[PDB]
DNA sequence: AAAC
DNA sequence: AAAC
DNA sequence: AAAC
DNA sequence: AAAC
């Protein structure tokens, strides 16, 4: 016998419909496309972003942000994928994940879970991939769980917790930054020299603590670069931002005249232009729907941290631009701050920065978005989101706290024969 | 590599309407003959 | 919305019947990817390789391959590689039994 | 009732497809033109199952 | 140490070229379809022997 | 203090003689130039070749190939030279590998 | 001779190898022309016949 | 990548002359003054 | 029935 | 990583 | 002495 | 790897 062996690269028609679902600031894979080396792949996602009926009428538009990536198959099996490859068709079998018994347990994959309760270790691991590379702050730990079934049920089902947007309080150095560098000197004499040495390295610290932790920054740095394949890291093919928005529907019956309740439906559409897939893999994409940090209790740092010195008031630059990182506590800009949590701001931040007003009338008032009181705990706990904050702000649904129903048109240029060719002998 | 975001699509949403692509191929079911 | 039927020469006695019939695309609330939930993968079923797919028998699946609740006694013949020409819509699990969607449950 | 749009799992091949077409050989010797005539015959069966019923 | 130019002698086939290639077959029958599948899988083996390594 | 934390890209001449010798067909490393990231290389290798002396008269040519290939630390060290980037100036000093003693013995 | 290796942007910390190679053409004194060294022809080694070959 | 051999100079071989470069640059040597 |  |  |  |  002869066989069919070859194939033309044709169009394939890879659309699908979303019915997703979320929670404020989990990443959530809302869709999944294994690609072969070789293939052309494109994506137009449009579709309406609506938010859990809220309590009052609108009053700020959340952000949503829409990501595609891609992810080899050799980054997650490294070697083993390499000798499956090699080994073709005995190869052995590629390695399964376990996930909880539960329907909703694989969902932060966007996937429901097979009864058996296992998924294939690629889109676990990419998902952990792209995590720890593009979302966690650069200085937490990575996420380093064996299985899915390692995770809490709210990790689970909504997604891994994202960094809220960038603040004084949200955004302090690296917990490890120093605020002070010895140089071992004698007892009656310092070397001129060595102290000039004693600066060079210090420099070299503080670049790596500040912009350089990752290994692929501190090779920009020279002036060189790094492939995805040198860092394993996901690629990232596209990247959609917008701000969601609806309108308030006025209540009219006896009790609710001059009652509102705001809608929010956002039409949006997510573009990935053609992408060549060098090698077989994965394209991930993940929604993210964050609202700015505004805190109901926030004060302006010289408004809430005692007497004011010169070094505090003035503005002089020759100051600011020469002393240590500042150590503040939560309490400097929070009126039920823990002043036992400390944070490394930049000397003269207060003068870079303004928070956002919220006059304490709305303290307590439902339906707006604010985080009600200052988040207690570690450095970490404070900058991950924590979804609960936003529970008061919506009317309670079965569909979390944002919605989504859109379509993936998605085309992939592969080449792989025809379903006929495929169920014909001859 | 990612880049400009757009849900910025100004629109009243609409109902969805049609899980098949954009462009389609070649032809995927065989079922014995024509099935409406 | 709007039938039109152009003129048409009526041959020999008869009725002509018009029928309508009102239909939601299949999108089940526990429908899986194929590759997602069947085990763990061999060569042939994710590497893409066109000899294989051209070349081999129908391949007998069953309804526990592609849903949650799926009877494994329940089987079927796809294509070889017909994952890789395919693409279910995803439903998170938020909705499973959220009434007012018209989506097969079980 | 009437048919879903079509599925992965809404239109699978009809019922009776076979899987498998055996060719009666002889015990030490199989007829390299018989095979030949075999796959002829499968191959309008395979077209009669999956579109001309 | 680097190789010779390419000869018949310099450059034969790899060590473990296949000369043969068996199809368990039953005893009376053979599987003209599972023979087909056999082919496709031969093919696989000897680009990576040959090309592929 | 304030050090010296710049510096400017210029051209840097790591020019240098090559006295060369080796067998029939054996490949043999004839240069080496340990580069940094972000450098710009380029070369011109300008030679002679010579065979040792013949006992009777040329009768075949041989053909020479000369090949300049590049190989990053990381793909040496893998792990352990990433590490060594991020960590700095106090990174643990790189593994060397172990020669016979002889002076031709790395040649 | 001469040996140039055009501008190279270096991507990451590395070392340039530069080697070399020098071969003769695998020239035996005691190769035999195959068709002449195997015994006697049979129609498939003397014929040139494509469908065979 | 690597391409196209060209040590085909033809030439008589000239003894080498001088171990620096092409293009040179900044000062390397530093030894309290003019040396010759 | 994206067919020598 | 608003960089000699 | 490829120098504020 | 002078490749459906």
């Amino acid at each position: 016998s002869n066989i069919q062996t070859g194939a033309e690269r044709m169009p394939h028609d890879l659309s699908h419909l979303g019915f997703l679902a979320g929670q404020i600031g989990r990443l959530i894979t809302i869709s999944t496309t294994p690609v072969i080396a070789g293939d052309s792949f494109e994506m137009d996602a449009v579709g309406a972003l609506r938010l859990s009926p809220l309590r009052r009428g609108l009053a700020i538009d959340s952000t949503v942000d829409i990501f595609t990536f891609y992810v080899p198959h050799r980054h997650v099996y490294g070697e083993q994928w390499i000798k499956f490859m090699k080994d073709g068709v005995n190869a052995t079998p590629l390695p399964t994940v376990n996930t909880t018994g539960y329907i909703d347990h694989a969902a932060f994959l966007g996937t429901i879970n097979p009864d058996t309760n296992k998924i294939p270790k690629h889109l676990f691991q990419g998902y952990l991939n792209i995590y720890n590379n593009y979302f966690k702050a650069p200085w937490m730990p990575d996420r380093t769980e064996a299985n899915p079934n390692e995770l809490n049920q709210d990790d689970a089902r909504y997604g891994f917790r994202c960094c809220h947007l960038k603040n004084i309080w949200t955004a302090p150095l690296p917990p490890e930054t120093e605020l002070s560098r010895q140089m071992t000197t004698s007892t009656t004499s310092i070397d001129i020299m060595g102290l000039q040495a004693a600066y060079a390295n210090l420099h070299t610290d503080q670049e790596r603590d500040y912009f350089m932790q990752r290994y692929r920054d501190v090779i920009s740095s020279f002036g060189g670069k790094t492939s995805y394949d040198a860092d394993n890291r996901p690629l990232l093919v596209m990247r959609s931002n917008l701000w969601a928005s609806g309108y308030d529907v006025d209540g009219t019956d006896q009790t609710s005249l001059g009652q509102f309740s705001g809608r929010v439906q956002q039409t949006y559409k997510h573009s990935v232009p053609r992408f060549f897939v060098p090698e077989h893999g994965t394209m991930f994409t993940l929604a993210l729907v964050r609202f700015p940090p505004t805190a109901t209790k926030e004060i302006q740092y010289l408004n809430a941290k005692g007497a004011l010195t010169y070094t505090d008031i003035a503005g002089d630059p020759v100051l600011y631009g020469n002393l240590p990182p500042r150590e503040i506590s939560m309490k400097d800009v929070f009126r039920s701050g823990d002043s036992s949590k400390k944070f490394k701001i930049a000397e003269g931040q207060w003068y870079r920065y303004a928070p956002s007003y919220v006059s304490p009338a709305y303290h307590l008032l439902e339906g707006f978005p604010f985080i009600q009181e200052p988040p207690s705990g570690d450095l970490q706990e404070r900058v991950l989101i924590r979804h609960h904050d936003y529970d008061q702000c919506f009317q309670s649904v079965q569909l979390l706290q944002w919605n989504s129903q859109v379509k993936f048109n998605v085309t992939v240029y592969r080449n792989l024969p025809t379903t006929r060719d495929s169920i014909m002998t001859s | 590599k990612g880049k400009k975001r757009s849900g910025a699509r100004p629109g009243r949403p609409q109902p969805l309407r049609g899980t098949k692509g954009k462009r389609k191929g070649a032809r995927l079911w065989y079922v014995g003959g024509q099935q409406f």
